């Protein structure tokens, strides 16, 4: 695979 | 970007740490292949042999320089779609008052209360509380001087790197593959959102695949925004690039930021400098101190903003580097930094592509790593946006963000100490579109121990919040 991971961010914090 | 010169000076800024993230009840269950970050260049995990700061900067293959006409095609495409983005913005982007720049307005949030300062901050030892009083709403001693010295254009920075203290798939894990991050003196953030912190602040309010950002949605109601509109399209693809933020050629960033921030738009003309210093920067890992040439610092506020206009004008510029007079309205699509989802009718190739997009230095290449060949028909419900698929809630028609069990379970195996209450509650809101069966399973190995939300608990929130008369009107 590439250095494109799947379990990290998603958004800074709440909105 | 470019490395231009790897030096050993002086001082010796201590990033070297443990990671605070630590298995869970759950992780002896599910046995993740995924794992912390290797922090020490000595972890006892590294795939045999291999250097951390080797690996971690290795990234930086270099600064693509372009054309003179590929250069005049993207600031023609920079024109156009900063044009339909102002104009859908209005010129509402004018300056923020210190005050502002620090509590934020009708949509940009207030500035974080206090993290990583950065340089010279820290060889000085001291917080950011310790410098701009964050609960009043202005400067602080060096703070205002730094700022002047801005105001009249002789600022110059470094910029603090940290280490990412994440879960990562164990190959990536072996491999060294940390993540940086480059956190800059924050009184640059500051004076940033003072320059566009009204334009972020619009961007925000009107995400959608008419300006093509997502940054500022909540995922769990806009989903259905989305994946209506993106279900109407014959092709649907799902992009992926190999360090999109270090990649972004000097040319390309120099020249977006010189169409997209005008004064013609209303913005400062302090603007496009505060930008441009973002290009050649200067890193600190410890003793050593680094120059990188081209490609943008993932740390500095408005990243993803920056790196989503960005993504949308090299999805204009690939495309015209190949067909037809194409314009905005050609297809559509709608990035959150990297993250990307493209849809047109027409049967574009996204395999011819990859020069077009190599001409910016930009390796692309399909989500689904299936036969790695850009193909045709994909649909709303192939792509992965945000780590999110888009499933129709066979309850309400509606549709609902679900991440792969396997990424889920991830994140319940690894909690630093003590958070397992409070991040159960949250990661049990991204997990309830999982369905009511996997709901209870990724949190099985918890009751007696917990508080688990009943999967009703939360569905019921859930549909309040897509649409409030839905839930009445049911």
């Amino acid at each position: 695979g590439p250095y494109a991971g799947p379990l990290e961010r998603q958004r800074p914090l709440k909105v | 970007g470019l490395i231009v010169d790897t030096r050993d000076v002086e001082e010796r800024v201590h990033v070297m740490r443990k990671t605070k993230l630590a298995p869970t009840v759950a992780h002896g269950v599910f046995n993740p292949e995924f794992g912390p970050a290797a922090l020490s260049n000595k972890d006892p995990r590294l795939n045999e042999g291999v250097v951390l700061d080797e690996v971690i900067f290795s990234k930086h293959k270099g600064d693509t320089k372009m054309s003179a006409e590929d250069k005049a095609l993207f600031r023609r495409c920079a024109a156009d779609y900063a044009s339909r983005l102002h104009s859908v913005l209005g010129t509402a982007n004018a300056p923020l008052s210190i005050y502002e720049a620090i509590k934020g307005v009708d949509g940009l949030d207030a500035m974080e209360p206090d993290t990583a300062p950065g340089l010279p901050w820290a060889l000085q030892g001291k917080r950011r509380g310790a410098l701009i009083d964050f609960e009043n709403g202005t400067v602080g001693p060096e703070v205002e001087a730094a700022l002047k010295l801005m105001e009249k254009r002789e600022y110059k920075f470094a910029c603090q790197t940290f280490l990412k203290d994440e879960i990562r798939p164990m190959e990536k894990v072996r491999a060294g593959k940390t993540r940086i991050v480059d956190v800059l003196p924050v009184e640059h953030i500051l004076y940033t959102r003072m320059m566009i912190g009204r334009f972020c602040a619009q961007m925000h309010s009107n995400n959608g695949p008419q300006i093509g950002s997502a940054v500022g949605c909540n995922p769990d109601v806009d989903w259905q925004r989305f994946g209506t509109h993106f279900a109407q399209y014959r092709n649907v693809w799902d992009v992926d690039y190999s360090a999109f933020d270090a990649n972004h050629c000097s040319d390309a960033m120099n020249i977006m930021f010189e169409e997209v921030f005008r004064t013609e738009f209303g913005f400062h003309p302090n603007a496009e400098w505060i930008l441009k210093t973002l290009v050649n920067t200067e890193h600190a890992y410890e003793n050593k101190r680094i120059t990188v040439e081209g490609g943008m610092p993932s740390g500095c506020s408005a990243t993803s903003i920056i790196n989503t206009i960005l993504n949308n004008i090299y999805v204009l510029y690939a495309l015209r580097r190949h067909y037809e007079g194409v314009e905005l309205d050609t297809y559509t699509m709608i990035s959150y930094g990297d993250d990307i989802v493209v849809a047109s009718d027409y049967d574009l190739d996204f395999e011819a592509l990859k020069p077009h997009f190599k001409s910016l230095g930009q390796t692309i290449t399909p989500a689904d790593k299936s036969d790695k060949g850009f193909v045709l028909g994909h649909s709303i419900t192939d792509v992965t946006f945000l780590k999110r698929h888009f499933h129709m809630d066979y309850g309400t028609g509606f549709y609902k963000p679900v991440m792969a069990s396997k990424t889920l379970e991830a994140i319940l195996s690894f909690a630093r100490r003590g958070t397992i209450q409070e991040k159960l509650i949250s990661v049990a809101g991204l997990a309830v579109h999982s369905g009511p069966d996997e709901y209870r399973r990724l949190f099985e190995p918890f009751q007696g121990l917990f508080e688990i939300p009943s999967y009703r608990s939360l569905y019921l929130r859930w549909v309040n919040a897509v649409c409030g008369d839905a839930a009445a009107l049911e």
